[PDB]
């Protein structure tokens, strides 16, 4: 066949094919089943107002192509223009008084330093079992610091969140730190670079320079748990200014 | 949050819904008794 | 002279022991059942290695091959074909690019060309370096191929600059090339006297016109022939008029799409086997000692590929063929057992092709690797929403934004204002009650004359009628007036061009912005179906459509009789079958329709066939649509199993049955209020504001009219064949666009055209 | 006790005092008057390991 | 023994790339490989059988037993999974000098093993937009083993048949292991599942729920769903190419298990019988007992004892 020819056929064939679309019906299913089978379209995108046809294509799929997408391994993508604009145009978005310490503050900074996790990078509203990779040795050794920390646990304690069982330790529980927080506190100070001055020398810095007590000494030295700085840090003034941060 | 969070988006909302639900019925006894 | 490698059978032994080396574990390259094996674009080193190395050997290029740096590497697949097959016979062709002195060595720039059955499949573009001092001036050259540059030809002063320059030799010198489009296939040769001054520049190739007929013609050669020259003088010219085919754009903001942990093996021998880059410097430490290295050196290949297998992994979603061209720049070496972080950006496109630029550091933070990669978007379809869904001041906010978008409105906007005396602006942004035009002045005469020669053909009791639409406006009409309740902006004559723009407007965003694959395949909704052929196959003018959809709006007004106020006897509903019955089905509905209008002999017909077994829409006679509401209001509230007793019970007394459930229905619905208020119920849900039974057989009649209009605003020379073929899907022939004798068929057996019939009588115009 | 909360409360008491007897009554959702939401089983296959670490407790079954 | 078993087999040294010198990699620790090829099977399985063996040394050197007295204080001894060889291994053990031998043996079988089901089914790279999902959805890493804790047998049998109607032959799903009475594993392809994990997220409870004012058999399940850190499906269909290679390559390494040279009875994992009283190899079935058949473990610790030791690995995380 001559270009030329070919040329005038297509715009004759076209030119009928809009005439007589206006007069007969819209076979859609044929439609839908050309571009999803015959072609095996991993992304449909719906120019328009409204999802309309991205709804006819997504329950299409819903109905008959269950058994043949899974059977290609064929990952599908449904995108309308005006509600799926991001991922189209490809441009989303960045995104003193003494008071005992809260068990809230106390469990996420045990739960954090086991993790070696950073003290924002855990939300309270998460269970033992979630936020740990399912290791397990890693979970009863959480559930392992609980039992000595704050002593009665309740029944399977790693399927309830760290927000929700946050309060039924706070029931039972008044301020004083105990056996494993003491001994990462020991730890803390002793393994890094407050390389003379003790506990002692390091509670009464917060207590005279910010006017801290007892109660709100306890819970700066847990932050600093949680912000372990690792790196062999020098004197005293910069393990000073490490101090006034976690203040 | 949870409320507000799925309603944004209809099973696992009713079972939200009659527990906050619930939890009000356990909350008018409370100031009832204050 | 050109290099030519031995014919290189790929094997699934090769290809596995490939993929384990470098540590490619895509499915694309494992041995599962039907469903072939592929090859990376990583393997063609391997294929071209014996090629390729070749060029930096001779006499004339001498250079201490122990002092060598592999510069950059990259791959370029060309447009169409298929990557690497495990059953392929591949032929390799390497031709070496530029041989250039610089102060600090002799670069060597090589182009692999990887054949299948004749055809090129991909390009190797290797660069390399010898360190040293070299006076080697006469061995000195730069044969490159160009990449091809058109220019749009708009002005009586672009001829006239064309004509100034000697090499641009034409076959016919009196040659029209106004409103033409030249493209520029141009290869150069080069020879150097010193480090900048050139002893012989020589620019030739073709000077192929874009035809109306989709294929170019060569009618033109370039002949550029100079002395002692600085630069090339032919393509600075062509870069500043002309342009590139494929335009890059970059995003406003780049996106980081992983930072990831590839580490080098503790050994080279694994890679240096199956690649044959067996360079001792990579494995025995007494050479590497040698060349001043500190030590066995990872080899540059080897990263190479192991990057481009997180960038397959990582943007291309575990997927061998949307990668299409791979580069890496080599800026340090990199020892064994070592911790490379590679950073990956999504960059750009480039006609809906994804630009990663990626950057890989070690331990030390030093800069190793940089490089790019084209990267196909998923198999795409483009589907053009229809009717019902229209707000005041839709996509507006686009209009605002989009440089495209303003092209778009604008343009047909002043159509409107030239032709049909309106801003659909105005009409879209306010949403007024009444409009009135006006036809005073010369200009309002030819807008008046625009509105007389509009026609439509209704069937009148006898026989066809050329009645036109808008009986009131004559030679002495001075205004017309648009009346609506709510709205102008839902009465279809202005709800249908307003989506189409919309629709349009979006997409010339898109493409501006470079997101539309070639590739993609593309329908529409009963009205989206004209804005999708505007939009991915330029068939008409914005000016010329948005003329169309209008006329369409109009012809669909008046071709059901409407007499009493705005208020017809036709109309349309949307059903759900899962509503009614958990059985009930299509083939269900197709009797139902079928005996309702078979029975009462009113019109009554499925337009729309949307979604299987939940959304279909019927058509026709509102007191034949009381009647179906009715109908299947009664087996929603039987509940009467149909699968059970529908030949399994009673053969045929379901017909017997459905005509007494029809004619309860039926001849209670025959004596409603004459303009029959339309009510909703438990399946039927009543299109609003919709009059008219389009798609049904009744507007079957007035086509010749609305046909005679198309070929007023599609022209022959404004539809590509390559654009549409396999890509447009129709809503007539839902079959894929093909200009075949069976797809002219299967249209004639629905349509009945005269026009159609005469080419399938001689199909014999195969012979011009 | 109603919920698997409350057979842990019994448990600290036997704990608090060891030398005294505790009868555990256990009564599921099944029983007759004031019922709680829990099967009968259920809890006290969960629960079983831990009531019988402390000897002081008698563990009595009811409802149905 | 496996530097050597390298050379021996015809296609080795390129499966093992970074090569098997495991002094270097512990008495200085800077030239040890990294943690995701270390975790592929044909490396991973021997080194984890040196580990039990180990184990084993450790406990009989501290007592100053011979592995011939401390075997003979054994009533019996079984393996999970892959540990079944390394436990008949134990009871041919007899002195020092002939421990090696079993040592050689407990490889052989864990090596081919390892290398022959690479072979048959090696794992392939997942899509991200499938990765990133499961792990915000807190399943673990996508891998062909998927850990079912908290529904009985029954409950998951109803959730794999409706995943395996909607696959093909050569892409179903089977339960493999049996731990507990509600502890599940099942294997397949990682794609399928996710596709299997995705019917189970209907079914779920989220986690911060307190389902304590809702009646029982209208309450949701509160289960976990995980990935294991595995390379391969084991006990699954996808390997059966893999066993009669298997047995091939036992026959030319001189290596078979005897009924009489067994001196304590080794429990099969599946009948949960002694391996001591069959007529056929000792050594094809103990293949089919990891390669094919699934593990009731449940029925496999029938035995009656008061003590038992985990020498598996873990510790805590262990078979124990």
């Amino acid at each position: 066949m001559k270009p030329e020819v070919e040329q005038e056929l297509a715009h004759i064939l076209l030119t009928e094919l809009l005439a007589y679309q206006f007069a007969s019906p819209v076979r859609w299913i044929e439609t839908q089943d050309v571009f999803l089978k015959d072609f095996n379209t991993e992304r449909v995108v719906e120019i328009g107002p409204s999802p309309t046809l991205a709804g006819m294509a997504q329950r299409t799929l819903k109905n008959k192509y269950e058994s043949y997408d899974a059977a290609l391994s064929l990952h599908r993508e449904i995108l309308c223009y005006s509600k799926d604009a991001k991922e189209i145009y490809y441009t989303p978005d960045p995104s003193i008084a003494d008071e005992p310490v809260k068990a809230s503050l106390l469990l996420h900074v045990l739960v954090a330093h086991k993790l070696k996790k950073s003290l924002d990078s855990i939300p309270m509203s998460k269970t033992i079992k979630d936020l740990v990779g399912g290791k397990s040795t890693v979970q009863n050794e959480i559930l392992g610091d609980l039992g000595k920390e704050f002593g009665t646990t309740p029944e399977k304690p790693e399927e309830t969140p760290l927000e929700e069982l946050a309060e039924t330790f706070q029931d039972t529980f008044s301020g004083a730190l105990g056996k494993q927080s003491s001994s990462l506190l020991s730890r803390l100070i002793s393994s890094k670079m407050p390389g003379g001055f003790t506990i002692t020398v390091a509670r009464k810095y917060l207590q005279t320079r910010w006017g801290l007590p007892s109660g709100r000494q306890d819970g700066v030295l847990l932050v600093a748990l949680s912000n372990e700085p690792a790196a062999r840090l020098g004197s005293e003034a910069d393990a000073k200014a490490f101090l006034d941060s976690m203040a | 949050k949870y409320i507000a969070k799925l309603e944004g988006a209809s099973g696992d909302l009713a079972l939200y819904k009659d527990s906050v639900r619930e939890n009000e019925i356990v909350l008018n006894n409370y100031n009832e008794r204050v | 002279d050109v290099i030519k490698g031995k014919d290189f059978e790929i094997t699934a032994k090769e290809v596995y022991d490939f993929t384990h080396a470098v540590g490619n574990n895509c499915e694309d390259f494992v041995s599962r059942p039907d469903r072939t094996m592929l090859a990376p674009m990583d393997f063609a080193i391997v294929v071209g290695w014996r090629a390729i190395i070749k060029a930096i050997f001779p006499n004339t290029v001498d250079g201490d091959l122990l002092k060598l740096v592999h510069l950059s590497n990259g791959y370029k697949m060309i447009p169409g074909a298929k990557p690497l097959q495990v059953g392929d016979v591949v032929s390799t062709t390497a031709v070496i690019e530029s041989v250039v002195n610089q102060p600090t060595g002799k670069i060597v720039d090589v182009v692999g060309t990887l054949s299948r059955n004749g055809k090129p499949v991909m390009e190797v573009t290797s660069s390399f370096f010898y360190r040293g001092n070299y006076t080697d001036f006469e061995n000195t050259f730069q044969k490159t191929v160009e990449p091809v540059y058109q220019m749009h030809i708009k002005t009586s002063k672009d001829i006239a600059v064309l004509r100034s320059k000697e090499w641009f030799q034409l076959d016919d010198e009196d040659f029209d090339l106004l409103n033409k489009t030249l493209t520029f296939e141009t290869e150069t040769e080069v020879t150097f006297k010193n480090a900048n001054i050139f002893s012989s520049v020589k620019c030739f190739g073709p000077i192929k016109v874009e035809l109306p007929t989709k294929e170019t013609v060569e009618i033109g050669i370039v002949d550029y022939e100079a002395g002692a020259s600085h630069g090339n003088p032919v393509v600075d010219f062509l870069k500043r008029n002309g342009s590139t085919l494929e335009q890059k754009v970059n995003l406003e903001n780049p996106i980081p799409i992983a930072v990831l942990d590839s580490y080098t093996p503790s050994t080279n021998e694994p890679y240096a086997r199956v690649s044959g880059d067996l360079n001792p410097i990579h494995v025995s430490r007494h050479f590497a000692s040698y060349a001043n290295l500190p030590g066995t050196i990872t080899h540059g290949m080897f990263s190479s590929a192991s990057v481009r297998a997180l960038i397959e992994n990582w943007a291309a979603d575990s997927v061998s063929s949307r990668v299409r061209g791979y580069t890496c720049q080599f800026v340090d070496m990199v020892l064994p057992n070592t911790a490379l972080k590679t950073s990956i950006q999504h960059v750009g496109m480039i006609n809906g092709r994804k630009l990663i630029k990626f950057e890989t550091r070690n331990e030390d933070d030093v800069v190793v690797l940089t490089g790019e990669a084209e990267i196909e978007q998923p198999v795409t379809t483009f589907v053009f929403t229809g009717q019902g869904s229209q707000e005041q001041g839709m996509g507006m906010d686009l209009y605002k934004t989009s440089k495209a978008a303003q092209d778009v409105w604008n343009r047909a906007d002043n159509h409107f204002k030239d032709t049909y005396g309106f801003s659909i602006l105005d009409i879209v942004i306010n949403n007024p009650v009444n409009l009135t035009i006006h036809f005073g002045g010369e200009k309002g005469k030819r807008i008046r004359e625009n509105y007389s020669a509009m026609i439509f053909e209704t069937i009148v009791d006898g026989k066809l009628k050329t009645e036109k639409i808008f009986k009131e406006i004559n030679e002495h009409s001075t205004s017309y007036t648009f009346r609506s309740e709510k709205g102008l902006l839902s009465a279809t004559q202005f709800t249908q061009p307003a989506l189409t723009l919309m629709e349009k407007a979006a997409f010339e965003d898109l493409k501006s912005k470079g997101l539309i694959p070639a590739d993609a395949t593309f329908a529409g909704h009963s009205l989206g179906e004209y804005a999708a052929l505007a939009s991915l196959a330029d068939v008409m003018s914005i000016e010329s459509l948005v003329e169309v959809v209008f006329y369409r709006g109009m012809t669909m007004q008046v071709a059901v009789p409407r007499d009493e106020l705005g208020r017809s006897n036709y109309g349309m509903i949307a059903i759900n079958p899962g509503r009614v019955a958990a059985s009930f089905s299509q083939e269900a509905l197709q009797y139902v329709v079928e005996r309702v209008g078979k029975r009462t002999g009113w019109l009554v017909e499925i337009v729309n066939y949307n979604v299987e077994n939940q959304q279909y829409v019927a058509a026709g006679d509102l007191r034949a649509l009381d009647t179906v509401t009715n109908v299947l209001n009664f087996i929603k509230l039987q509940k009467i199993d149909i699968i059970e007793l529908q030949k399994s019970l009673s053969l045929e007394e379901v017909e017997g049955h459905l005509f007494e459930i029809i004619d309860e229905a039926s001849k209670k619905s025959a004596v409603k209020p004459r303009p029959l208020k339309l009510e909703r119920g438990f399946a039927c849900i009543p299109l609003v504001g919709i009059s008219v039974p389009f798609h049904s057989t009744y507007l079957m009649n007035g086509v010749k009219p609305f046909k005679s209009f198309l070929k007023k605003n599609i022209i022959k020379e404004n539809v590509k064949v390559a654009r549409l073929a396999g890509k447009y899907i129709p809503n007539l022939t839902a079959k894929p666009f093909q200009v075949t004798k069976e797809y002219f068929q299967d249209v004639y057996d629905l349509t009945g055209s005269e026009p159609i019939k005469e080419i399938i009588d001689n199909w014999e115009k195969y012979e011009q | 006790p109603g919920s698997i909360d409350a057979i842990s409360q019994v448990i600290n008491i036997a704990k608090a005092h060891p030398n005294f007897p505790i009868a555990l009554q256990w009564t599921g959702g099944r029983g007759g008057g004031h019922h709680s939401f829990e099967d009968a089983h259920t809890p006290m296959l969960q629960m079983y390991s831990k009531i019988r670490r402390h000897p002081n407790i008698m563990l009595i079954f009811g409802s149905g | 023994t496996l530097s050597e078993l390298i050379r021996t087999t015809l296609d080795a040294e390129k499966v093992f790339t970074q090569g098997l010198n495991i002094l270097e990699w512990l008495e200085n620790p800077s030239n040890t490989p990294d943690k995701d090829y270390l975790l592929s099977i044909p490396i991973s399985c021997p080194l984890i059988g040196v580990i039990q063996l180990a184990h084993y040394v450790v406990t009989a050197k501290l007592l100053g037993f011979t592995p011939g007295e401390l075997r003979s204080y054994l009533k019996g001894a079984t393996g999970h999974s892959q540990g079944l060889v390394t436990a008949v291994a134990i009871a041919e053990t007899d002195s020092w000098e002939s421990f090696f031998v079993s040592v050689r043996k407990a490889i052989t079988v864990l090596f081919f093993i390892g290398v022959r089901c690479y072979e048959a089914y090696p794992n392939t790279s997942l899509p991200p937009s499938i990765l990133e999902d499961s792990l915000e959805n807190n399943e673990g890493v996508p891998s062909p083993m998927l850990s079912i804790s908290n529904l009985t047998q029954e409950q998951v049998q109803d959730y794999v048949n409706k995943t395996n109607s909607h696959l093909p032959a050569g892409k179903q799903v089977e339960i493999s292991l049996v731990n507990g009475a509600k502890n599940l594993v099942v294997s397949g392809p990682p794609q399928s599942l996710y596709g299997l994990n995705l019917t189970l997220r209907k079914a779920k409870a989220p986690s911060g729920l307190d389902q304590s004012r809702i009646p029982f058999s209208e309450r949701k399940l509160k289960f976990s769903n995980r990935f294991l850190p595995v390379a391969s499906p084991f006990h699954s269909h996808l390997l059966v190419p893999a066993s009669d290679l298997i047995n091939k390559d036992l026959v030319k390494n001189n290596v078979s298990f005897n009924a009489k040279d067994i001196q304590i009875p080794v429990y099969d994992t599946f009948d949960g019988s002694d391996l001591r009283v069959l007529s056929g190899s000792i050594s094809e079935r103990i293949v089919d007992c990891i390669i094919r058949l699934p593990v009731k473990w449940e029925t496999t610790t029938q035995f009656k004892a008061t003590h038992i030791l985990d020498f598996g690995p873990g510790g805590a995380s262990g078979l124990g």
